[PDB]
């Protein structure tokens, strides 16, 4: 898994692969690890995918509630708070890792957290297996004052580095751009270099190839 | 959380809640039971204010707590159910705990406290039900007849009735029953029962419902026909003079 | 001191009565007339939508006839809110019972379940009871169709047919008059509708003024089938009564 | 301390009545007349924004509030009661539904859920029923648009359209006059304007009046893009402009 | 029966008199106070009354600083004031703690209003007979004014006052604000805004005030604070000039 | 001592053309011991069906829990559940167990009734949501399954082709697991109807 | 471990239980009953954790009767099996889980059919023609897979049982000190006394 | 209606709690006692009413100390304030336990006022029948506080409670005018003694004893301590002269 995010000039964008695994085995060739906490606050996660999704759903719910309850727009920090506040309570036994970012009235924000409540902040962040590959891409080509496309382009490739050079990272490219001024845009499968070639053969079966002991029709309604 | 003490000594030292529960008992349709020499029979008037009911699915005013032990009562059908309940648990408990079903008394004394508790219990009212308890002890055929009341007091009776008019039929029973001669035959015991019954029931068979505990978890409720046959016979002997 | 404020719900009348229970029953008199019948082949459920209007939306609206289970649905006489509580609980209770035994609850068990729950407020808590009573319509393995009832006191009985709400005695009379044991559902349907139209306190008995349902083992079956009729269907069968 | 009022505060009258509820209804009837209308294309609700002083900033008070992107609510009665119920309603929706089902409950259940609360107030000790009733409109996938009315009785039922508060009788009267099935929201919107105008005594305008609809999903309001499945909230609140715009359209 | 008076339950008219009586204890302390959003700022002016020498006047305040940003002035029994302020103070930090940023003013009020709403509905809880006034410069809203009652009811205000003569001060500003047509004072310096209010305070009270006479507090960006008697007098100086 | 491995057995779903095919073996066993060739790992709620692999008693237990919940849902709903809703429900239920977790591979598939759309989903034991548009696999032989499916599968098969496809997919994979065997059942599922079938196989 | 054996023949269920009792080195009771009667038509046999397998058993037994007398009704083994599993399902996740492995034999009256359920301490339930626990079936099922026919009469399986027993008698290391043979049918439960010689 | 007083938390029709107001009754009835914040610090003065010779001198002690820097004294029902005092002793302990510092007087002041007011918040909670004059030297100077059952306390240049408070409040007002400078603790000691005797003139009907304690940033360093022996006897005769 490789999840990344980069604060750019007017905001921050995040990216992660669509690859999901069970150990050596790809769990989902195309999945979405990016998730909306609030329309302008989005997060993707590493470690337990169930956890990442689970907690995320929970927090944004509160966030939304809190947002409604405040009737003001969410603030990345409050989420950021709750997470560690939530997580740290679990002593990290919830193993989720989060690159969380968002644009809000206070502004654009980019944050990384780990299962135990450790929360970090920086213009560029990458987590997961191939994060190092990304982090390299980050450390090399990150500069201050990135554009959208700079943010797009840079984040684009860091993912690829993981995609290419990390086994846990691959499949397709998910992109959620969060810009201060505008609505966020979630780009699903934003890049899909990994398209499988056509199967060298069609393995479709002639009917009757299978021995059916018995057949019956399952009723649905009452 | 609601502790409020409903049951309290009157200026003259009474608990009217108890005393009023006695009224719902009286208000409760009369219930009666008598113990034959080997046996016990439980008469009950079906609340006749309504009809067209399905009596099959409608529970019997008498109910079994345990295979060898049954209970009948007079009072709010509600209050009974809870009482009915815990006793059922109790026997099973005693069964489980003591490797043995209860003595009729044992559960009886048990149930009594439950009422008796709710008396000096706070935040609850007492039950409005007085009960009659029937059963034959484990490895004992002997008739065991017990009368309890919301005050949580129990006792053994050669015969007993409860509910509305119970005094009336009691007077009947007091003379009609003889300790020196229990109506040994279930039927005659049933007979004496139904005799006592029409004394209140005011002419009904269905209005009447009967149950008999015999030894060793032998317990039977009687059909109106069986009832009516006695009703018929009883009437005759009366008519005869 | 708090004592000033306690209505002292559960305390006995000097006659050993519970006026709240009494009064709950009394509000139930005010409740919309609801009727049910155990036919030979099924059980009929019809109740008057009470306090109706033009812009009142009928279709989604059910204020009376609710389904606890596919073998147990109920008609409600009382506060709509209060029942829904018990409604939900019983469902769970049944579901639990189901989830316990993988088998449907014999109706009385569920009935007696709610029975004592009502009785819960009766004997303790200083808590007002529910102003609700119920028509319990259920099919079981054991007795097949079972038509039960309950009162806020929790006391409850079985029935070949029964009515609740207003005009009960009137209905009961009409019912205890016109009913016969072998009645088929469709007879009982109209019979109720007959009783309904007559026991209707308003001018006309109309679908939009009614909730209606049936428990029936269908012709193609082995699944005893509950059905609530749609307003039109009600309106349709409303015509079939000749009531039109 | 240690609340010793555990006993139900409202008790059945000798007549079998619950006076607090009745008095709640009384207070509810006292409530600012507020309406709702379920049209073909959607549902609209409306109420007069009550200013007890121009120094006070009306917008800072919202009598209409979104519960879910497809559900929002309004009342007639004591503002504060309405206030807290909103949060619970909001919360229970997330918790008891979304945090279970990951979405926003069908209008009925949430309504059914909300009313559940109000009942509890009636029953449990130490508490009184709330000083409001609720006109609740929502669209769900399967039941589409729907409009509900919840009392301090915790009773709730659907409407084709309705109004609560004082003039509601007169409103509902005119509503029944005006309402048809095939009303589209805008006319219904216009209708509500007409209707509430009657219930309106002092100034009648978007700054005096509170309007919102259950409309079609609003991707703009979704706050983000890129998700096909979610096209945004169906609910929206209407601007005094839009209001006064259609108050020209009067 | 008539206990409905004594407890919180709908009157036969659906009314809560304990609440309405709590509305009495509000002006019971008999302090006419006011709040106005300045241009960038918000100022609260209030009567500081010292009955006794033996008192410590400095210890006498109904204007309480809830947060770094949020001050609050209270109208009603000082204990409830001393009570309520802490409750608020608890919230913000916890809000700040939970939510990472200081509670915007309304939220507090919204939050606090709930409590009354709770007390409103709860019986054994009595409500507090204080009216609360929440202002600060909200980073999003700049100047903001919020006033809550024992009913759990509250609203924003272009400006507001509280006290026995609150009614008149209300009129005065309404007139002034209708005259101005603008919600907040145009004056950038709260200093003027203070003097402005005190003017209209003196005005609508027809009553002159010394440095001790007034309780004063100043909502500024990111900070609320209260003036000294000097600052007061300082304002009292210039008002004596313009007027 | 993998509670998943103790029962063994496996479950697969697929997305056919306008249809979906769910399958599991019928074998149950404790370790090398096989027990019930008659055991069934798939279940159905309204039009929404659930196969599950894992510790069986859990599957058994959970099976109720949803059936338990579904009704409560459906009754309140006055309508059957759609899978995607039910999807959340499962994950919620699972992650609710996050540190109490069942040992289960659950796989949810149906055809969305409103959209008329076929649907599949699959989970970890704590409720991580794996949704694919092709096939979902669960059970010890999952490794075999991908080998079959990811090779065999192609988009939008017709149910019987789909059936025939998922069949050999399952059948062959079954033999390549010890714990999966003893017959196989398939629900061929269409917007209207669902066809159940049994499949001859190696009974070793 | 002990030996819990059961078979659902055509019209009846036969339940067999090793009669031995062992604590460590000693065989304490060779006459032991390892089963408990849930109802007239419901018998339950069990092996497992010493205290538990007793405690749980009787515990459940009271429960059903309690419910039974409550409803004045004898439940389907199906529900009973259903019920029992639920207990295990909890207990296995309880603080100190039962270790118990049960056969519930039962004759459904409503179906007029015998019913034979196996549930592990894990609480995994299945109804079978025949079943066992632990090492028991490991020898037997072959013979059962070999011989068994559903129609097979009450007497027939007993023979098949004895053979299977003999297998265990032969192939199992630990002496089980004979077995009890009981039968659930339309008449409910009765013990066949004579089996080791049969 | 009426009887609003009859339950604590109830608002009077004018929005008041007469119980507290009634609690205030015995407060006045409480033994007249005063407190003074001198220049650096505070002084606590209380009359000890001698009921009988069987009373053992000096033994039953009114003024109570919280932590080591905070003295407290109250007119009212002794066990009340005592009960309260302990809670304060608790409060500071917790406070210091948390904050490692002895508690600021105002801090300490606040905490109680809540706890008192708490007893205004429930019809089942009996308000306090005492009003404590209390204070001491803290991080910033001293402070002089007297808390009412109302939950109201204030900073006090001088403070008095109980019967003779008027005679006191007189004298306190005077010394304020006599010494707007401040006052030396010694004179603070001395003057109070006079004040007490003067205050005693209301209760003059019986003999009493004089207890005075003090907290001096100088003399007690900021500790709170009694006035004793000669210095105690000094202010006595100092007053016992000046009283004539």
């Amino acid at each position: 898994t490789t999840i990344v995010g980069v604060k750019f000039n007017n905001g921050v964008v995040i990216a992660a692969d669509t690859r999901s695994t069970q150990g050596p085995i790809v769990a989902d060739k195309n999945c979405a690890k990016l998730h909306r906490i609030s329309p302008k606050i989005w997060c993707a996660g590493a470690g337990t995918a169930a956890d990442t999704e689970a907690v995320t759903q929970l927090i944004g719910s509160n966030i939304e509630l809190h947002s409604l309850y405040t009737s003001r727009e969410p603030r990345v920090v409050s989420a950021l708070q709750m997470l560690k506040q939530h997580l740290f309570k679990y002593q990290g036994h919830i193993g989720a890792y989060l690159i969380v970012a968002g644009v809000d009235p206070t502004g654009s924000h980019l944050f990384s957290i780990h299962a135990h409540g450790s929360t970090d902040v920086g213009y560029y962040l990458s987590l997961g297996s191939g994060s190092l590959a990304a982090m390299a891409v980050l450390e090399s080509h990150w500069k201050q004052d990135l554009t959208k496309e700079e943010a797009i382009k840079l984040a684009s490739d860091a993912i690829q580095a993981g995609i290419w050079n990390d086994l846990g990272s691959g499949s397709n490219v998910d992109v959620c751009v969060m810009e201060i001024g505008k609505d966020a845009e979630y780009l699903r499968n934003y890049l899909t270099p990994n398209v499988r070639e056509e199967k060298q053969k069609s393995y479709k079966f002639p009917r009757g190839t299978t021995a059916v002991l018995k057949e019956s029709i399952v009723n649905i309604c009452d | 959380g609601y502790d409020r003490a409903l049951s309290i000594f009157s200026p003259d030292g009474h608990i009217f809640q108890v005393e009023y529960a006695l009224e719902a008992v009286k208000r409760g349709t009369c219930a009666v039971g008598v113990k034959g020499k080997n046996c016990v029979v439980l008469g009950c008037e079906r609340r006749s204010t309504l009809k067209l009911q399905d009596t099959r699915i409608t529970p019997s005013k008498v109910s079994k707590i345990d295979s060898h032990v049954v209970l009948s009562f007079s009072g709010l059908n509600a209050d009974s159910r809870i009482l009915i309940e815990k006793a059922r648990v109790e026997a099973q408990s005693h069964r489980l705990t003591l490797e043995d079903p209860v003595t009729v008394e044992y559960l009886t004394r048990y149930v009594a406290g439950v009422q008796q508790r709710y008396t000096q219990s706070g935040g609850v009212r007492p039950f409005g039900v007085s009960t009659l308890i029937a059963g034959f002890d484990p490895r004992d055929d002997e008739p065991k007849l017990y009368q309890t009341e919301p005050s949580g007091i129990y006792s053994s009776w050669s015969a007993q009735t409860i509910g509305r008019n119970s005094k009336t039929v009691r007077e009947f029973l007091e003379k009609n029953y003889d300790r020196k001669e229990p109506p040994a035959t279930v039927e005659e015991c049933v007979k004496l029962t139904v005799r006592s019954l029409l004394e209140v029931v005011q002419t009904g068979a269905k209005n009447i419902e009967i149950t008999v505990v015999k030894p060793d978890s032998d317990i039977v409720a009687l059909s109106s026909e069986e009832i009516n046959q006695y009703v018929t016979q009883i009437e005759q002997e009366k008519q005869e003079q | 001191g708090s004592r000033r404020y306690d209505s002292r719900t559960t305390i006995f009348s000097p006659e050993g009565r519970l006026y709240q229970v009494e009064y709950a029953l009394e509000s139930i008199s005010h409740a919309g007339t609801a009727i049910g019948i155990m036919a030979s082949d099924g059980i009929v459920l019809a109740a008057e939508r009470k306090v109706t209007s033009t812009l009142l939306e009928q279709d989604t609206s059910t204020e009376k006839l609710y389904k606890l289970n596919d073998k147990i649905a109920v008609a409600v006489a009382g506060l709509t809110a209060d029942a829904e509580i018990l409604i939900n609980t019983a469902r769970i209770h049944a579901q639990n019972y189901l989830k316990t035994y993988n088998e449907d609850i014999p109706v009385e068990i569920l009935v007696r379940r709610l029975s004592d729950i009502k009785q819960g407020y009766t004997q303790h808590g200083g808590l007002r009871p529910f102003g609700v009573s119920f028509i319990y319509a259920g099919y079981d393995d054991r007795y097949g169709y079972q038509l039960y009832t309950s009162n806020p006191s929790g006391n409850y009985t079985g029935w070949k047919a029964i009515s609740v709400g207003a005009n009960t005695s009137a209905a009961q009379t009409l019912l205890q008059m016109d009913y016969k044991d072998d009645m088929k559902v469709d007879d009982a349907i109209e019979l109720a509708l007959k009783t309904l139209s007559k026991t209707t306190d308003s001018s006309a008995l109309t679908y939009d003024r009614l909730e209606f349902a049936t428990i029936r083992k269908g012709a193609n079956d082995g699944e005893v089938y509950q059905k609530i009729f749609k307003p039109q269907e009600i309106k349709d069968i409303l015509v079939k009564t000749g009531i039109t | 301390m240690t609340d010793r009022y555990s006993f139900s505060l409202t008790t059945f009258s000798p007549s079998g009545k619950l006076g607090q509820i009745d008095y709640a209804l009384t207070a509810v009837k006292q409530g600012v007349t507020s309406l709702g209308i379920k049209a073909t294309n959607g549902v609209v609700i409306a109420t007069e924004k009550k200013s007890s002083s121009p120094l006070a900033m009306s917008e800072t008070l919202s009598k209409v509030s979104l519960l879910t992107p497809d559900i929002g609510a309004v009342y007639s009665g004591m503002g504060p009661d309405y206030r807290v119920l909103v949060d619970k309603s909001r919360k229970v929706a997330h918790t008891s539904y979304k945090r279970i089902y990951g979405e926003y409950p069908p209008t009925k259940l949430l309504v059914s859920e909300v009313a559940k609360i109000m009942q509890e107030a009636t029953q449990s000790g130490g508490v009184r029923p709330f000083g409001v009733s609720l006109l609740i409109a929502g669209h769900d996938e399967f039941n589409g648009f729907s409009l509900y009315q919840v009392d301090p009785s915790g009773s709730y039922f659907p409407w084709k359209a309705t109004a609560i508060g004082k003039g509601s009788v007169a409103a509902k009267t005119f509503l029944e006059k005006r309402w048809n099935d095939e009303l589209e929201l805008e006319d219904a919107i216009h209708i509500a304007l007409l209707t509430l105008k009657e219930s309106v005594e002092g100034e009648f305008n978007g700054d005096t009046i509170e309007l919102a609809i259950i409309g079609d999903e609003n991707p703009d309001l979704l706050g983000y893009t890129g998700i096909p499945t979610d096209k945004g909230p169906r609910f929206r609140k209407l601007t005094s402009q839009e209001i006064n715009d259609r108050l020209e359209a009067l | 029966a008539g206990y409905d008076r004594h407890i919180t339950i709908f009157s036969p008219e659906g009314r809560l008199y304990q609440v309405e009586y709590a509305f009495k204890a509000t002006n019971q302390t008999n302090i006419n106070s006011l709040a106005v959003r300045g241009k960038d700022c918000t100022v609260v002016i209030s009567q500081k009354k010292v009955p006794d020498k033996l008192l410590d006047p400095t210890t006498v305040s109904y204007i309480f600083c809830i947060s770094r940003t949020i001050g609050m002035v209270v109208n009603g029994p000082i204990p409830d004031a001393r009570n309520a302020a802490l409750r608020a103070k608890a919230e913000a930090a916890e809000f700040r703690y939970k939510y990472g940023y200081d509670m915007p003013c309304d939220v507090l009020a919204k939050r606090m209003a709930n409590l009354s709403q709770i007390y409103t509905q709860r019986a054994y809880m009595r409500p507090l007979g204080v009216i609360l006034t929440f202002v600060s410069v909200d980073e999003e809203l700049g100047p903001s004014i919020y006033k809550t009652d024992p009913a759990g009811y509250y609203v924003g205000y272009k400006a507001t006052a509280t006290g026995p003569k609150q009614q008149e001060i209300t009129t005065n500003l309404e007139n002034h604000f209708k005259k101005s047509k603008i919600d907040h004072i145009n004056e950038e310096s709260w200093e003027k805004v203070v003097e402005f209010a005190i003017t209209h305070m003196i005005d609508a009270l027809g009553t002159e005030f010394s440095k001790n006479d007034l309780e004063v507090g100043v909502a500024t960006k990111d900070k609320f604070f209260t003036l000294s008697a000097e600052n007061i007098e300082e304002r009292l100086v210039a008002i004596a000039e313009q007027d | 001592s993998d509670p998943s491995s103790i029962n063994g057995g496996i479950v697969v779903a697929m997305t056919g053309k306008d249809c979906v095919a769910i399958a599991c073996d019928l074998r149950l066993g404790s370790q090398s011991l096989g027990v019930s060739n008659k055991f069934e790992k798939i279940f159905h709620y309204g039009h929404v069906f659930l196969g599950i692999t894992g510790l069986a008693t859990d599957v058994t237990t959970l099976n109720e829990m949803f059936r338990y919940k579904t009704n409560l849902y459906k009754l309140k709903e006055e309508r059957a559940i759609e899978p995607e809703t039910f999807t959340q429900l499962v994950s919620s239920s699972l992650y609710e167990r996050r540190f109490g977790p069942y040992f289960v591979g659950p796989v949810v598939a149906g055809i969305n009734s409103k959209s008329g759309k076929p649907f599949i989903a699959g989970f970890d034991l704590i409720g991580c949501i794996d949704e694919a548009k092709d096939f979902i696999v669960s059970g010890t032989a999952s490794d075999q399954l991908f080998g079959m499916c990811e090779s065999l599968y192609e988009p939008n098969l017709e149910p019987e082709d789909l059936f025939e496809t998922i069949s050999q997919a399952l059948l062959n994979a079954a033999d390549r697991d010890a714990l999966s065997g003893w017959g196989a059942v398939v629900y061929i599922i269409k917007k209207d109807e669902v066809v159940k079938r049994y499949l001859k196989m190696r009974q070793d | 471990m002990d030996i819990i054996l059961g078979i659902r023949v055509q019209d009846s269920v036969i339940l067999a239980s090793s009669k031995a009792v062992t604590r460590g080195i000693s065989v304490l009771k060779d006459s032991d009953d390892k089963t408990r009667q849930l109802s007239p038509h419901t018998l339950m046999s069990f092996a497992g954790e010493a205290g538990d397998t007793v405690q749980f058993a009787e515990y459940i037994q009271a429960n059903i009767q309690l419910y039974s007398i409550r409803e004045d009704y004898e439940l389907s083994p199906q529900a009973v099996s259903s019920f029992v599993r639920q207990e295990l399902a909890k207990s296995i996740r309880s603080r100190r889980p039962y270790q118990v492995n049960v056969l519930i034999g039962g004759y459904d009256k409503k179906k007029n059919k015998p019913e034979l359920y196996q549930i592990d301490y894990l609480g995994t339930k299945v109804e079978l023609p025949y079943g066992a626990h632990g090492y028991s079936g490991f020898y037997t099922f072959s013979l059962l897979d070999h011989h068994y026919r559903p129609d097979m009469t009450t007497e027939e399986g007993l023979d098949l049982l004895k053979l299977c027993v003999q297998e265990l008698e032969k192939r199992m290391p630990m002496d089980f000190k004979g077995v009890i043979v009981k039968i659930v049918d339309k008449d409910g439960i009765r013990q066949v006394d004579d089996f080791q010689a049969q | 209606g009426t009887g609003y007083d009859l339950s604590n938390s109830v608002f009077s029709p004018d929005g008041r709690n007469f119980q507290v107001e009634y609690a205030v009754k015995a407060v006045e009835n409480g033994t007249t006692s005063i407190g003074i914040k001198c220049n650096d610090g505070v002084v606590f003065a209380v009359e000890k009413l001698i009921t009988s010779k069987l009373l053992v001198p000096q033994k039953n002690v009114k003024i109570q100390v919280v932590d080591r820097h905070i003295g407290c004294v109250y007119s009212g029902l002794i066990p009340d304030g005592r009960h309260l005092v302990n809670r304060g002793r608790e409060e500071a302990a917790s406070f210091k336990k948390l904050y490692k510092t002895p508690i600021p007087i105002p801090a300490f002041a606040d905490r109680l006022g809540q706890y008192v007011q708490a007893h205004t918040l429930y019809n089942s909670v009996r308000p306090f029948g005492v009003s404590t004059i209390f204070g001491g030297v803290d991080k910033n100077g001293a402070h002089l506080y007297m808390l009412e059952p109302s939950g109201s306390y204030w900073g006090y240049k001088g403070a008095a409670t109980g019967k003779g408070r008027q005679s006191a409040k007189a004298e306190l007002e005077k010394l304020v005018d006599h010494h707007p400078e401040g006052l030396s603790a010694r004179e603070a000691v001395k003057q109070a003694a006079k004040i007490i005797y003067l205050a005693h003139e209301d209760n003059k009907e019986k003999d009493f004893e004089l207890e005075i304690s003090w907290c001096s940033l100088s003399e007690t360093n900021g500790l709170h301590k009694f006035v004793k022996g000669d210095l105690l006897q000094e202010a006595i005769d100092f007053a016992q002269k000046e009283i004539n």
